[PDB]
């Protein structure tokens, strides 16, 4: 099983979700669709009326300690941390917390 | 551990 974490900004606080995939893994587009569904449901749970959407994605690179643009599925290694930027959002750097399980939010 | 990135 491959574990990918995906984080984003929610009204100034960082929210982190973990997704578990088969040993093969996700493709970037699939990971983005799952993330969009999960964070829209999260926003609804928290009482936020605006929709969640991704306009840019990055993935943390362990070897260089930098955030790389997320473009290819080969970038999605085990225990990867993804960050999703949103439109119409003031994104101030803050600590990314331990993840919740993302699967209950997939509906 | 990780701080979120800036665009
Ligand atoms: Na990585
Ligand atoms: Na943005």
């Amino acid at each position: 099983g491959i574990s990918i974490c995906v984080a984003t900004d929610c009204d100034g606080e960082k929210v982190n979700l973990r997704f578990l995939f088969d040993a093969a893994g996700p493709s970037v587009s699939r990971l983005l669709n799952y993330s969009t569904t999960a964070f829209n449901n999260y926003f609804r749970l928290k009482g936020i009326s605006r929709a969640f959407a991704v306009n840019s994605a990055v993935v943390f690179n362990d070897v260089h300690c930098t955030w790389d643009r997320l473009e290819r599925t080969t970038q999605l290694l085990h225990n990867s941390q993804v960050y999703l930027f949103q439109p119409d959002t003031l994104d101030i750097p803050a600590a990314i917390p331990e993840p919740y399980e993302g699967e209950p939010l997939l509906s | 551990v990780l701080t979120s990135p800036v665009p």
